């Protein structure tokens, strides 16, 4: 019928898109502008050791002020942290067993978890009482939801299974803004500072850049081909770095629609599991799933640093909003913060 | 429309025309962006605490 | 026969009295091909001409409560299990909807006869302890403070000074239904597992 | 209905002939026309010609067909004859 | 049997009118063979010309319901023994199979109310804890934990450091037993006692 015709079309429309790729790739002059001075050796150290998990920890997400961050241990419990007490302002038990994402609102009033359960619980961290309430159980994905941000305090995104990222209304608890087109799982996703444009890493190995208004995949870039696990915008929301099962961290920019950089050790076999920036940008924390996490030069692509002193895999990286700290959600049931 | 291969036609017409303003949207020069980066980068160098040796007493992480 | 005011409906081989417009909610229902005309029924009484047909009448009861009166409200001594079989026989969607609705429901606020219920554990440091005990979740119940000693500090104020543990009387194993299992799920259940 | 939106079929079995045919003969008709009689009479007698079979079509096949049927039975019966009307035979547009 | 297709029986006085199809369900059924004819059988009614089948209708109900659409429902006040006792009256295994399955299940929920609850004790470290606690057996319920000082593996992180009892309510689902006369189950129990 007419597969072959839009096949075709497809496909030239994709040689055109490669070809204006390559066309516009200019030398990159960051690894050519070796000039500006390295970052040279900076290591930073744990400050403060955040034991207060059993489980293993899988998703950690610093708050809006920098000074309350969610995690989550995949027992089903999250801990909402003092970081600079070392103490628990809450504690609590998720229904959800095997939580691997908890996102804190813009407003800091609420928390996002989400499970296999395929149920987005939405806790509202403060209640008139005082106690912590379940806001919303935002019931209705398809598959489990991987990764969450809050778009608003009625709107969230859930990247899910099954090719799924649905925004949903949190006031009326219906997904709202489809965003189909994946051909994976969808597990990460990335929300940058602007806050219109977020891009989704699936299995498929290819980072969607969704457009959150108008809800169509507004750039699809290509590079890796082995899952994505971890998404980090850059602090300008410009360019982002994408870690997978590949131990090659890829800088992808929007404007040239295609990765800038490299960050890839040949010495290292074990897989980005996740990409942060700094305040600056300029370094790249490199969190590798063997037990310890490295931060390159974002710019050289170089060793600019190891923060090691966990025995088990780093699972999530997180940066303070002012980038002076950085806390490590790691599987040894400890958060660590490196100042 | 089912009889041409049970809607198969409708995910390529959508990757279609998703492809066109792809194709359509501005392309900068990969030079371009890589020394803006390097300028916003080394602009906040100064402000962003992990490259700068923190002092004993302003951090809420040696207080 | 075929049309008429009110129709006798030999549901179970008992007579229920219903009128059209009722039976015209739903174009897919059973209830719409005995409304309309194209004679393709042999089965009647043979001696009135009321409409035999071969089901329970009993949970019919709570089918035409819905059917004829919007809502459903079924009776606490039939299960509702027999309301959403019977549901399925004359194709109402909206109703099999509510019906499964209801079954979670009912599971959810009662399936601890088999006595159902999610435990977690949440170590809390005796400073921070009254905080999160007094401000714990809505729903769960408490069930048991542990001490739990240490060598720090001469044994006390150290970061894991107790381990709580609550309960919860919900379950996420299904009230009828729930998340199914998938392979992804599954590797990403072992890539944890170890 | 076989189609069930599908114009390829229909148009291969029955629109390509029905358009060839009435392409040739409303043609040759205005060809005859333009040869016969004057200018405005045969405006007025392919118009009438036009209403009639417009009808009688549209009671024989459904609306969403007839429009590319009708539009090129009209730049058959016109366009085509662009040149010749505007200097013809007994009366033309510059007479 | 030979005539009227929509036989009409006189059940415990009930006259239902079923169909043929329904009863030729399962031919391990008596009433599969009162949809033929055989001349041993003389049960009749005169009074209606409908054959006698003196059995009660209350529970005929269920029974019917399954044997006409493969499936049965039975009430919340209707006793489910009656519809078994009812069930192999008329000799169809299947039914009486899963009216037995549906009988023990409901016998187990209520052998929760005599003082009937089974108990158990698992061992466990700090760390490993709170993973049983979390990903336990679905039906049981947490009792108790113990933390017992340890000088193998001082204190904390010893695998004997910590005792967690859980238990459930006292079952018989698939169905329960009271004695097995193998005798070498008697000689394992007496060697495992000490």
């Amino acid at each position: 019928s007419e597969l072959d015709q839009l096949r075709q079309e497809a496909e030239q429309l994709k040689n055109q898109i490669r070809d204006a790729r390559k066309a516009c790739a200019d030398a990159t002059l960051s690894q050519i502008t070796n000039n500006i001075d390295p970052v040279g050796r900076i290591q930073m150290r744990t400050r403060r050791t955040l034991r207060g998990h059993l489980a293993k920890i899988y998703a950690m997400h610093w708050g809006t002020d920098s000074r309350l961050l969610v995690s989550a241990s995949q027992d089903g419990k999250l801990i909402i942290w003092d970081s600079y007490t070392t103490n628990k302002v809450h504690a609590i038990p998720l229904r959800s067993s095997w939580v691997m994402t908890c996102a804190y609102a813009p407003s800091g009033n609420y928390v996002a978890c989400g499970g296999l359960d395929n149920i987005c619980s939405i806790y509202n961290l403060k209640t008139r009482e005082g106690n912590v309430r379940v806001s919303r159980e935002l019931a209705g994905h398809t598959g489990y939801l991987s990764c969450c941000r809050f778009l608003d305090d009625n709107q969230i995104v859930t990247s899910s299974g099954d090719t799924t990222c649905a925004l949903w209304d949190i006031e009326t608890g219906q997904q709202t803004t489809t965003f189909t087109g994946h051909t994976g799982d969808v597990m990460s996703l990335s929300l940058a500072p602007d806050t219109r444009l977020f891009v989704s890493g699936a299995c498929d190995a290819s980072a969607k850049l969704w457009d959150v208004r108008e809800g169509m995949c507004r750039q699809t870039f290509t590079g890796h081909e082995s899952d994505i696990n971890a998404i980090c915008f850059f602090p300008n929301g410009n360019a982002f770095a994408t870690g997978s099962d590949d131990a090659t961290c890829r800088l992808f920019d929007l404007r040239a629609d295609q990765e800038l950089m490299t960050y890839s050790h040949d010495n290292i076999i074990c897989g980005i599991t996740s990409v942060s920036f700094s305040k600056s940008g300029r370094l790249l924390l490199a969190g590798y799933d063997d037990f310890n996490c490295n931060v390159w030069d974002a710019l050289k692509a170089d060793r600019a640093g190891v923060l090691a002193g966990h025995d088990n895999r780093v699972s999530c990286l997180g940066v303070t909003d002012d980038g002076m700290a950085v806390a490590t959600g790691s599987w040894d049931s400890f958060l660590k913060i490196w100042n | 429309m089912a009889s041409n291969n049970t809607a198969s036609i409708a995910q390529a017409r959508k990757l279609v025309e998703q492809l066109k303003m792809e194709a359509n949207i501005d392309r900068i020069k990969v030079s371009k962006a890589a020394a803006d980066l390097m300028a916003y980068c080394e602009a906040h160098a100064k402000e962003d605490p992990l490259l700068t040796p923190v002092p004993a007493s302003e951090n809420p992480f040696r207080e | 026969g075929s049309v008429s005011k009110w129709v006798r409906l030999n549901v179970g081989g008992t007579y229920f009295l219903t009128t059209r417009q009722t039976l015209c909610r739903d174009p897919k229902s059973f209830l719409y091909r005995l409304c309309q005309a194209d004679p393709d029924l042999d089965s009647d009484k043979d001696e009135t001409g009321a409409y035999l047909i071969d089901r329970d009448p009993t949970y019919f009861g709570p089918v035409l409560n819905y059917l004829r009166h919007g809502k459903l409200v079924i009776n606490k001594d039939l299960a509702e299990e027999g309301v959403l079989e019977e549901a399925e026989f004359y194709n109402i969607t909206s109703l099999i909807k509510l019906v499964k609705d209801k079954i979670r429901e009912r599971d959810s606020k009662t399936s601890q006869v088999p006595v159902k219920h999610v435990y977690r554990v949440l170590q809390c440091q005796e400073e921070e302890l009254t905080q999160m005990v007094s401000t714990m979740s809505d729903g769960w119940k408490f069930e048991q403070l542990v001490s739990i000693g240490s060598s720090y500090n001469y044994g006390n104020e150290d970061q894991a000074e107790f381990l709580c543990v609550v309960s919860k009387e919900l379950h996420n194993t299904p009230y009828g239904t729930a998340s199914e299992p998938s392979e992804k799920a599954k590797i990403l259940q072992e890539r944890g597992s170890r | 209905i076989l189609g069930l939106e599908g114009r390829s079929v229909y148009e291969e079995d029955f629109e390509a002939p029905f358009l060839e045919m009435s392409a040739e003969f409303f043609q040759m008709e205005s060809q005859k026309f333009l040869a016969e009689n004057s200018a405005s009479v045969y405006i007025k007698k392919v118009e009438a010609r036009i209403n009639e079979e417009i009808e009688r079509v549209m009671h024989c096949l459904d609306k969403s067909t007839e429009e590319p049927i009708v539009k090129v039975v009209e730049r058959e019966l016109i366009s085509k004859h662009m040149k010749t009307i505007v200097e013809m035979e007994n009366s033309g547009l510059v007479h």
